[PDB]
């Protein structure tokens, strides 16, 4: 989970906890992501090919 | 180690005062000490355990409660009675005193609800009562002591009394026999009698003999003299009779007490 | 030098402490078989208590 | 569960008669209360207890047993003296209390009778006896509680008893000098001396620290003060002296009473 | 089989001197009887248990050893005052009784001295001490009760205790407030509240309800009042909070007694 | 309901010295011993061995690493 990277750097050192070493293992964790990529570019293409664009709808019919 | 809270105040203790003993969810309750003053333990009536609001032991006044705890030699002080859900009598066979004895606790984890209820006399003079909490780490309620209420006429000579519940994988720890006139009785299961008619002054010495105490106007049939569990009557769904042979003086109507034991469960008796 | 920072454990749990109190629970049991046997009892009679000994202790 | 029955009556209960308390074989006795009136504990004499025909135990007279059950603190109740074969006292070392002492209990399981014979003064104002069994699932007699009578001569100054039996492979729960004037006793085995020569206010303040009543002139050498069974003293075969130094003020009779225990057999002490 | 053995003449017992119980190393001592004559138990100043020089338990007086075994309900006799190394109100949990009661016994195994250190006031009458041993198989010094002395100021309000030592890996059996105006107290440890603000009252009435007796102008907060000695409260490095809050009336010294426990250390607490 | 633990016998070795030796071969073997303790005494050399031999009541040792 916490890398092995990291894992062997605070299983080297047995006990204790000091210096920069002990705050960088004290608040360790994992990590995610979020950003603006293909899904935003291919729904610009479709406001660009939509232009000057044209009307699509729905909520009428024999309901 | 044990936690000892002062339980939250008790709402709207008045005389004719129906109130409640809400406790919170989490926990293990081993004992809770009432504290009572401006009115008597037999003037709060209709004493009821329930938990998620079912019931699990009933006491007719508080007074019950005062009889049960000295039935054991347990301490007595004035102005206090407390509720033993964990049983210091117990006596470990395949495990430990401590551990026999504690099993009996009330564990709270999984409830929605746990609390005591009752009623405050109008004759009440001046009602003023608190409660003292003895917790340790929750625990699922499990394994109960569900003391039920029974009243069946007893007649001069000889009555019996066969209708007792059997829930079935439960246990009888006692039965207590309470009226003014019973000289002895007898106690037997599917025709085999595990108790002789024995007399009133016979069936107390052995209680004595086991360190109880003998309570007035009682007759008590205690399953657990040795503190051993396995020693108790155990509900085999396979009885057929469980009957209870009453040699009386007197034509009355007495309050069966019985003991009841098993896993609480939230459909179960 | 040695020392220990920052851990974690469950709550209100036997710890360490209760694996000692095993050892002195199997020691019990010990003293207990040589209470069964007579020979037990003549091994604790070569026992004699006065106010001088043999003392040791050592780091290794 | 036990059961608890009402033995069957005592044939020919009266003054100056040998009465004889026989116990149907195949169950497991644990305590035996006799019920008495119309004479005294004293009145009832040579009391015996008898495996297959052979002694177990032994009682000059019924007080004797009802002193046995002071000394333990036992519950005392007038007009009633109970045969305690399971030992209350008993604490568990490596096994639980409770099997510690119902192993004690007077199993009957391969044995052809099982009695309980007793004299019946002459100056009885007018006898009355009867008995209740505590009993469980059959056993074999197996380990059981033998008490043994013996008489010597005590002198004034120092007198020394290593005559007592030893049987192989049994123990000695304990040792009760019967004497007004015994003033310290001294106690070894092989020249080594496991109790010094204790004066009696000394050996009496251990007794009573350990929950046990002192006995009007008498000397108790209890070796299973804490409950536990291998305290006892191990009759092994190898034992060469096992002494008894008594420091007396009178020139009297003393009746040693030694409880030995063992594995009951048919053809053993 | 236990030993009871007469020490060796206390040497030197006069009023104003300062003497001392050498116990003979080699054995375990569970109990230690002293008998005493001609001086008060309060005359017996400054009481201490040194194995190899070091401090393990300490009495202010005599008198206070004679409270100890009042507390706990034990057999106290006038004359005499016992030491008691094994623990007769232990309980078992994964082990007897029996086993977690001896464990506390004094062994001797690996020491250089034993000793019980005292002296005698110059007021008394005609001092007379002697000792007696309750010995049994040696065993290293091992888990111990560890008895402390320490002195506070109380105001008349509320006073909070935090600086009591914290041995790390010790246990603590119990806490003793010495003082005659104490009317309620809470113990927390990192800001839990194990024990809410109790009114002594209600203290009391807990102590009690487990066979054990108030001690007078004394607040007790008993950690292991079910003898389970896993109750008690567990030193653990990571505290950063050990508290008592005393609500007060009076404005006085009280005398903190607090019953430490731990495997004994050459170089420990 | 419950499980029992085992009660059974460990390492208990009861070691008797049984010592049969003929009274008549005994008295010749003290005899033999004071003949020894004879040679010694002749010798100045004898009796400088036993000068660094006292008795003590116990010992004692302390370190740390
Ligand atoms: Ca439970
Ligand atoms: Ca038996
Ligand atoms: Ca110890």
């Amino acid at each position: 989970d916490a890398l092995q990277d990291d894992f062997i750097a605070y299983d080297d050192r047995i006990k204790a906890w000091l210096g920069t070493h002990d705050r960088h293992k004290d608040f360790l964790a994992e990590i995610l992501d979020h950003e603006r990529r293909v899904k935003p570019v291919y729904r610009k293409l479709i406001g660009n090919i939509i232009d000057a664009s044209t009307i699509r709808a729905a909520s009428g019919v024999e309901l | 180690m044990r936690s000892f809270l002062n339980l939250n105040s008790i709402p709207n203790v008045a005389a004719g005062n129906s109130c409640s003993i809400k406790l919170p969810i989490g926990q293990t309750y081993e004992v809770i000490d009432l504290r009572y003053s401006g009115v008597t333990p037999s003037q709060i009536k209709n004493v009821r355990v329930e938990l998620d609001g079912r019931l699990l032991s009933t006491y007719k006044t508080l007074n019950d409660l005062i009889l049960e705890n000295t039935r054991h030699k347990r301490k007595i002080k004035a102005g206090v009675v407390s509720f033993h859900f964990v049983r210091p009598e117990m006596k470990g066979v395949n495990v430990t005193d401590l551990v026999q004895q504690r099993m009996f606790a009330l564990g709270t984890v999984g409830l929605t609800t746990c609390e005591i209820k009752f009623d405050i006399d109008e004759a009440a003079a001046g009602p003023k009562l608190s409660a003292i909490a003895q917790k340790s780490v929750g625990t699922a309620p499990s394994w109960l002591t569900m003391r039920r209420n029974f009243f069946k006429q007893l007649n001069n000579g000889t009555t019996e009394i066969a209708d007792l519940p059997r829930p079935v994988g439960y246990r009888i720890a006692a039965i207590h026999i309470k009226a003014a006139g019973v000289d002895a009785v007898e106690f037997q299961i599917d025709g085999t009698k595990w108790r002789d008619l024995l007399k009133k002054a016979d069936n107390d010495y052995i209680l004595e003999q086991y360190g109880k105490a003998v309570l007035d106007n009682t007759y008590t049939i205690d399953f657990m003299l040795e503190g051993d569990v396995y020693q108790s009557v155990l509900l085999d769904q396979m009885i057929q009779d469980l009957r209870l042979k009453i040699d009386s003086t007197m034509d009355e109507q007495a309050e069966i007490i019985v003991e009841y034991m098993g896993v609480w469960s939230r459909n179960g008796f | 030098t040695s020392v220990p920072t920052n851990q974690s454990v469950w709550g209100n749990v036997s710890t360490g402490l209760d694996a000692l109190i095993s050892g002195w629970a199997r020691v019990e049991q010990i003293k207990a078989a040589k209470a069964s046997t007579g020979q037990g009892r003549v091994e604790q009679a070569m026992t004699p208590e006065l106010d001088n000994g043999a003392a040791v202790v050592v780091e290794a």
